[PDB]
């Protein structure tokens, strides 16, 4: 019964949706960078390439470890669910912690959310990638708590696997990002 | 009876009898705010406080020094009391200070 | 200078115009004769935001020194107070900083506080207006806006209150606000409701956590 | 050791009652822990106030600061308000331990009324225990008093506005005796230099001793007249069910202390209260916005806002507005003890009861204590006006308008709901008392139909419908997960599983103890 999985429509088209939201997202920050000519970064700022590729390394070998406790779900075995999950979590907060350090560097050298135009896109584009992954990690406690405290059923595997392509589109999304700021300019 | 009458007789006041001099002889505490001439003529301006110590705490006050719109604050003065700066001087002005039904706005 | 003024005040009919009249005469209908009050009423009421409105506090209208021709321009048209400024061109900022504390938080405990808070915060009023919080405030400002007597405010000369009064009141209100409360973390600056409020969301929910985690249900 | 516990038997004999109340067992449930906090709590300001007495100076003499503090130096000051500074500033820790204090005075206030609601709901104020409930509003009366003294001796200037506005205003506006009272307090005018120390002492000696006998009491009546016990399996009008002291209670007791203590101290150190320093030393001539007193007394402050202007002139003779507040207030006194009276006399009841009622089973009682608790949240709520219209811009005259209309409009409404809600509460009880509870499982039914797949409770009848079952006043599950359908798993820490024949002996010991326990307790 129920060859499909209404959870896994139901996921879908919530990730729909935040994809378009990002889309809105994109769509703020893509106007008016044209409208300033020459260096349109202001010169009170600087992005330091050296830091942002770890936490991206981070959140690609993050989303690698979440396919790897998938592969251990779809069989009969919690414990290493659990395990690739806590290695997951770890890896995220370590990223958490890598953008708060950020941020907390670039606005004690200038640039503030009212400085400039570009520091406001910048800053708003951020906040929101960043209290999203925040809610994945309360979903992965919430999960992991769930795991543990009665039998294991298809729904628990139907949980983990649609939190974890939630994970992954995250990821895509963040990469996304990454290249049309970093890379792009 | 008795003892719980002896025992009470230490809290009771008479709220009408009369203590302060004024010019009209002596009247309650109630009855009187400060502001009752005492001798039938004094003359009490309405200082403002300055809020400094090495200046005396209230001076007096002239009609051209207010505004359209201004609030002020004025306590009796009594030139009689004097600054302060004698012991008297200044414990008369802390009394005139302490007192509930004393200050009076001048809008 | 006074040309500019003009082109930034009346020319730039953005801003006097529509309100005021040209020659500054006043509609009866919307706002006053705008004729006896001087530079420093503009430069308090335009720097702080409070720009023609639909009044509280928003983003400041001019600010690239056209302020100090609109205040030029109104000084002319009619006298009043003028702006304190440093003596060298600016606007004092530290030299306006006193030095004596006790007599300005007597004065601050003595007009001060009644409307805006005993620590400077926001103050109620009664249909509809309020008192605005003294932390955004800056003391250039807060001696002009005393001096100007804005709207539900009462106006104070310089008079009765002595120069050294303003430098105390102003040193003692930058002193209370930008120092750290040694006391952990503020709850406002109100009273017990507040203290209350946090006693009955906190307290009572970890006591009562704690108690079921203890006891048990039956 | 053996050699002392001989000397103790063989000199004063005590084995028989020491045996009889280390036997003693006692209800157990959650509910049953709300006193156990306030009596903790009662505990801490005891032992602050022992503490913060070896640094005060309660004297009214003008003096001078020249302490520490800058912006206070050179001002005409109290001395009490300046012992209050030391206290806050020049001694290591003082604030901290005077902010505990305020905080536990705050955490007793909450305590005891949560007790009080608690122990109103569940209707144990009847026949055998009336006297109880007449000592519980002792007390209650009492510390709200205590109280009010207690946040009035660093007299800045809310305490004194406090303490001017409300003793003055109600003690003159007594009609016959009136200056009379307010003279015998005060020594005369109202500001006298007698009143800080007589607030004190009162503070410190009479209040909390009287306070401390008849908490004493309270609790040796508790302690004598057995306590109460919800419905249940094996519970009957003659026997209680519980644990006994050694093993469990005394334990649990003292870690409730210690978690008590340890959020009063947590919250006191991270929560700033009464910041004495920034307000100013009391003088007649200084107001402002600040109002609203603590939350324990604040109807009192509500009562007098809303109130309309009414007034009586006679010859020569003045009642003002606030003699109203006092007639509510004494009313409301006099009405806290007097409830079992008039419940007992209106209804005609005169049984005893050792169990209680859930409380649901009662629709009158709950909707005359949603009644009170909706006037007092009320009350309470329209005295903190000024921060409604100032954090929400809404007029001041509006929201005064909404307390006052509301004060009479809401009650009856509330009043209904509730009463409403009692009876759907009563039938959904007695509907899953006539079907198995829900298992939220459907079916295809070939034919075509869908069936709830009720799980039975209890005996089933030749169709397959369990049998209508009976009221007894107990709690049923209403999710399947309340009762045992499956749980209990792998027997791994947080990442490791453990061998299979520990987790299955686990299971199966796990499984024996429960059903031997409850079949323990029905069959007994
Ligand atoms: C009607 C829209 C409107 C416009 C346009 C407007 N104001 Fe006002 N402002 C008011 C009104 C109405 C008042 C009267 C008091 C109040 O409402 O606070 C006022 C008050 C003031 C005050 C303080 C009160 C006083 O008597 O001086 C000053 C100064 C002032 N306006 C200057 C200006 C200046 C300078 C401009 C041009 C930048 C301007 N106004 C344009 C609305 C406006
Ligand atoms: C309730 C009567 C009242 C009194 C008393 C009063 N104020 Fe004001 N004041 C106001 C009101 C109302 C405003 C805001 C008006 C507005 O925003 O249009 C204001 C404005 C201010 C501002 C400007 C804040 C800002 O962000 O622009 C400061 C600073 C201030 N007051 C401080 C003081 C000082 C200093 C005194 C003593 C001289 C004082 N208040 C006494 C009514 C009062
Ligand atoms: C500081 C004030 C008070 C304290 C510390 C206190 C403490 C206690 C404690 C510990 C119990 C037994 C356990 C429990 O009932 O949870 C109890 C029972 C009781 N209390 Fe209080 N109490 C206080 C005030 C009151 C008040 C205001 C009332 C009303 C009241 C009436 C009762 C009654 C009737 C019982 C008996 C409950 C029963 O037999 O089931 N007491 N009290
Ligand atoms: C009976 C219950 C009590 C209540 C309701 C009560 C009430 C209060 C309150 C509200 C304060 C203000 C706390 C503060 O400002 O930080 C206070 C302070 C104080 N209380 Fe109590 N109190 C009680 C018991 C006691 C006891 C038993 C003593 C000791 C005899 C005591 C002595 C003091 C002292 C010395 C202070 C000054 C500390 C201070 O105000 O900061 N109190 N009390």
């Amino acid at each position: 019964l129920n060859r499909p999985n209404m959870v896994s429509v139901g996921t879908i088209v919530w990730l729909s949706s935040e994809l378009m939201f990002f889309a809105g997202l994109f769509a703020f920050y893509f106007s008016a960078r044209a409208q300033a000519g020459g260096n349109w970064p202001p010169p009170p700022t600087e992005l330091n390439l050296y830091q942002a590729v770890p936490v991206t390394l981070v959140l690609i070998a993050s989303s690698f470890t979440c396919q790897m406790g998938v592969f251990a779900a779809e069989r009969g075995d919690i414990f290493g669910l659990r395990r690739w999950y806590v290695i997951t979590f770890l890896m995220g907060l370590f990223f958490v912690l890598g953008q708060a350090y950020e941020y907390r560097n670039l606005m004690s050298h200038g640039t503030s959310i009212p400085s400039s135009a570009y520091g406001s896109v910048f800053y708003l584009a951020t906040g929101f990638h960043g209290l999203h992954v925040t809610g994945g990690l309360i979903a992965f406690i919430f999960l992991l708590v769930r795991t543990g405290m009665s039998k294991f059923t298809p729904a628990q595997a139907t949980a983990s696997i649609v939190v974890s392509y939630y994970w992954h589109f995250v990821d895509i999304v963040w990469i996304a990002l990454f290249t049309v700021i970093y890379f792009i300019r | 009876l008795g003892t719980l009458v002896a025992f009470a007789g230490g809290l009771i006041k008479n709220p009408w009898k009369p203590v302060v001099p004024t010019a009209e002889g002596k009247k309650a505490v109630l009855w009187t705010s400060g502001w009752t001439p005492r001798y039938q003529g004094e003359t009490i301006y309405l200082a403002r406080a300055t809020g400094t110590e090495d200046g005396p705490p209230f001076i007096k006050m002239r009609p051209e020094d207010m505004d359209a719109g201004g609030m002020e604050t004025v306590f009796p003065w009594r030139e009689s009391d004097g600054d302060g700066t004698t012991v008297e001087s200044h414990h008369k002005l802390q009394e005139i200070a302490m007192g509930i039904r004393n200050p009076v706005m001048l809008i | 200078s006074s040309a500019l003024l003009r082109t930034g005040k009346q020319l730039f009919d953005t801003s006097c115009v529509s309100c005021h009249g040209a020659n500054l005469q006043g509609v009866p209908d919307h706002g006053p004769s705008l004729i006896g009050v001087g530079e420093a009423a503009v430069y308090f009421q335009v720097s702080t935001g409070r720009m023609p409105a639909m009044a509280p506090r928003k983003d400041p209208i001019f600010d690239e020194a056209q302020i100090d021709a609109i205040g030029a321009y109104v000084q002319a048209n009619g006298g009043g107070p003028t702006v304190v400024r440093n003596p060298d061109g600016s606007i004092a900022t530290q030299s306006l900083r006193g030095n004596d504390l006790g007599r300005g938080g007597d004065l601050f405990r003595l007009n001060c506080a009644s409307c805006h808070n005993f620590t400077g915060k926001g103050g109620a009023l009664s249909s509809g207006k309020y008192a605005p919080d003294l932390a955004p405030a800056n003391e250039q400002q807060i001696l002009t806006a005393m001096l100007t007597g804005p709207q539900n405010m009462p106006k104070f000369s310089n008079r009765q209150l002595s120069f050294e009064a303003k430098k105390d009141i102003i040193a003692y209100v930058k002193v209370a606000t930008e120092a750290r409360q040694p006391g952990g973390y503020l709850l406002g600056g109100f009273g017990p409701a507040p203290e209350g409020m946090a006693m009955w969301i906190i307290g009572m929910v970890a006591a009562i956590g704690l108690a079921l985690w203890i006891g048990a249900r039956s | 050791l053996a050699r002392q516990a001989e000397d103790i038997d063989t000199r004063y004999h005590p084995s028989a009652a020491l045996r009889r109340q280390l036997n003693k067992v006692f209800p157990t449930h959650w509910s049953f822990l709300l006193g156990e906090i306030a009596l903790y709590s009662f505990v801490v300001l005891l032992i602050t106030g022992v503490y913060l007495t070896l640094f005060f100076d309660p004297s009214m003499v003008d003096v001078t600061y020249n302490g520490v503090y800058q912006p206070l130096r050179g001002v005409e000051m109290s001395r009490a308000y300046q012992s209050a500074l030391d206290i806050s500033f020049e001694v290591r820790g003082g604030l901290f331990v005077r902010q505990i204090h305020h905080w536990a005075a705050l955490m007793f206030a909450a305590a005891i009324m949560v007790h009080l609601a608690r122990i109103f709901f569940t209707g144990a104020f009847r026949r055998p225990r009336e006297t109880n409930w007449v000592i519980g509003s002792l007390l209650l009366i009492l510390a709200m008093f205590e109280g009010y003294f207690g946040y009035s001796l660093p007299d800045d200037l809310l305490s004194g506005l406090g303490l001017r506005a409300a003793l003055s205003s109600i003690t003159l506006g007594m009609p016959v005796i009136g200056t009379w009272l307010h003279w015998a307090l005060f020594g005369g005018d109202f500001p006298g230099t007698i009143l800080i120390p007589r607030l004190y002492a009162l503070h410190i000696l009479l209040l909390p001793g009287i306070i401390l006998a008849l908490i004493g009491l309270h609790l040796a009546l508790v302690w004598f007249q057995k306590h109460t016990q919800f419905p249940g399996p094996g519970r009957t009008e003659h026997n209680v069910v519980g644990v006994r002291v050694m093993p469990v209670f005394a334990f649990k007791s003292g870690a409730f202390f210690a978690a008590i203590v340890g959020v009063l101290g947590l919250m006191g150190g991270l929560l700033q209260i009464n910041p004495i320093w920034n307000l100013g030393p009391y003088k007649p001539s200084q107001v402002s916005a600040g109002s609203q007193p603590d939350f324990y007394m604040m109807w009192t402050e509500g009562l007098a806002r809303i109130w309309p202007p009414w007034e009586f002139y006679f010859w020569h003779h003045t009642i003002p507005a606030p003699v109203w507040v006092a007639v509510i207030m004494g009313l409301v006194f006099v009405l806290l003890p007097a409830y079992p009276f008039l419940e007992k006399r209106f209804t005609g009841d005169y049984a005893h009861h050792n169990l209680l009622q859930r409380p649901r089973d009662v629709p009158v009682r709950t909707a005359i204590g949603a009644m009170a608790i909706a006037f007092y949240m009320v009350l309470t709520l329209a005295a903190m006006n000024d921060i409604i219209a100032l954090k929400f811009h809404i007029s001041l005259n509006a929201t005064t308008w909404i307390g006052r209309i509301g004060m009479v409009i809401l009650p009856p409404f509330v009043y209904f709901i509730t009463y409403r809600w009692c009876i759907g509460l009563q039938r959904s009880d007695r509907s899953v008392l006539e079907h198995g509870v829900e298992t939220g499982i459907i079916k295809r039914l070939p034919h075509g139909a869908y069936i709830e797949l009720h799980q039975p409770l209890g005996p089933v009848d030749e169709h397959g419908h369990p049998i209508p079952l009976q009221y007894q006043g107990a709690p049923l599950p209403k999710r399947m997960n309340k009762l045992g359908s499956a749980g209990s798993p792998g027997s791994g820490s947080f990442l490791f599983a453990d061998s299979a024949a520990e987790d299955a002996a686990l299971r199966e010991a796990g499984h024996a103890a429960e059903q031997r326990a409850l079949a323990a307790l029905r069959e007994h």
